[PDB]
């Protein structure tokens, strides 16, 4: 019962930039008991500084840490790709021991559109009585996008499952798909299918729409 | 060094699992080992800590009548054994050590993915995603357990330019799609095909995108 803040979540620098993560405690936490961990997708965390200053086997003098009572940081000097990863603050001064929430830090970009396609329900799939339309928002930055499914012009929310990669790690765009899974009945009984993308590189949607005959 | 658990284990809801997370390289009585939740897509949540040499644990309350800690160090093994399982429970499960440096966890293993589910094998349905320079085509593959499946595109001769979403979990069965953008004199001249493979039934399906 000692809750550690990590704030923001979420973080974007360039390449370069001095990139600084800050863990916030409750309660006064000994500087001794407090650490840090470095998560990429797919892997277990790392070690990456213990008892807030001290650099773990393996982790470059680009990083270094400081902190004392309910403030503490871990600094990059000048960012490289390989630093884009989750990073947890975690304590041991009193039981039971707690991590922080962690912050994301992703590598920032230029902005990009997303590239957006719409694929009505296969005939395959129609033989089955389902129907899934299909919206893939491709490549594009930064990650916060809205995704509206309009049948015959009025807004639909049920049925809806979205799905984002993370992070390309060759151009640091990221994608998306969204599908509308309705039953073949449902489906029939209407037109207009629309997938509309918003995004902050546009104020007005893009749209993607299909009619079924 | 070391620190062996098994990557997947698939049980129903209502039962009972133990992992087992074997050391080497190191004198296994010296350190405490500790087991991390980490939920799809979340963050870290401690359950406990075992002392190696004696025995005596220390859990989350969170977690008291939901996992026990064991050890037995004439095999080097640490136990987790969690017990009345839901969907909630689903999560990778890491074993760390705890090392020297004040209580921090210097090592770790490649965690345990437990699923809990009532789901049978089911083999995936398979639905090409054709459109009503550049032209993007799909595959939609529904309705498969467990995970993984594989996508590839004319069986790896396109691999630049595919997208391959991860699965969500739609029923108690999974989903996923894949996209891949080629110039648009290619297709549809020449062949596009989605090749889908699921270990887990023997299933492998080719699936060609036509007009």
């Amino acid at each position: 019962d000692i809750i550690l803040t990590q704030s923001p979540a979420i973080m974007s620098a360039s390449l370069g930039e001095r990139v600084t993560l800050t863990c916030t405690a409750s309660s006064s936490v000994s500087s001794s008991y407090l650490h840090w961990y470095q998560q990429k997708p797919g892997s277990s965390p790392k070690l990456w500084i213990y008892s807030t200053y001290n650099l773990a086997g393996a982790v470059p003098p680009r990083f270094s840490g400081s902190g004392s009572g309910t403030s503490y940081s871990l600094t990059i000097s000048s960012m490289e790709a390989e630093d884009a990863a989750t990073y947890y603050c975690q304590q041991y001064h009193r039981s039971p021991w707690t991590f922080g929430g962690g912050t994301k830090l992703e590598i920032k970009r230029a902005d990009a559109a997303p590239t957006v396609s719409i694929f009505p329900p296969s005939s395959e799939q129609l033989t089955s009585g389902g129907a899934s339309v299909v919206c893939f928002l491709n490549n594009f930055y930064p990650k916060d996008i809205n995704v509206k499914w309009k049948i015959d012009g009025s807004e639909r929310q049920n049925g809806v499952l979205n799905s984002w990669t993370d992070q390309d790690s060759k151009d640091s765009t990221y994608s998306m798909s969204s599908t509308l899974t309705l039953t073949k009945d449902e489906y029939e009984r209407h037109n207009s299918y629309t997938c509309e993308a918003t995004h902050k590189t546009s104020t007005s949607p893009i749209v993607k729409n299909f009619n079924r005959n | 060094v070391k620190l062996q658990e098994s990557g997947a284990e698939l049980v129903k809801p209502g039962a009972s699992a133990k992992a087992a997370c074997e050391a080497s390289g190191y004198t296994f009585t010296s350190y405490w080992i500790h087991w991390v939740k980490q939920r799809p897509g979340q963050g870290l949540d401690w359950i406990g800590e075992i002392n190696t040499s004696s025995g005596r644990t220390n859990y989350n309350e969170r977690f008291k009548n939901k996992a026990t800690l064991t050890v037995d160090k004439t095999s080097s093994t640490a136990y987790i054994q969690l017990s009345s399982l839901t969907s909630e429970d689903s999560a990778v499960y890491y074993c760390a050590r705890e090392g020297f440096g004040n209580q921090s966890l210097d090592y770790w293993g490649q965690g345990t993915s437990l699923t809990v589910s009532s789901a049978k094998t089911t083999p995936p349905s398979v639905y090409p995603l054709a459109p009503g320079s550049m032209v993007t085509l799909g595959c939609l593959v529904k309705g498969y357990f467990p995970e993984p499946v594989t996508v590839t595109w004319n069986s790896g001769s396109l691999s630049s330019g595919v997208h391959t979403f991860p699965a969500v979990l739609q029923s108690d069965l999974y989903t996923l799609s894949s996209s891949v953008t080629v110039p648009s004199s290619t297709w549809p001249s020449e062949t596009v095909t989605c090749s889908v493979a699921h270990p887990a039934s023997s299933t492998k399906v080719d699936k060609k995108i036509v007009p």
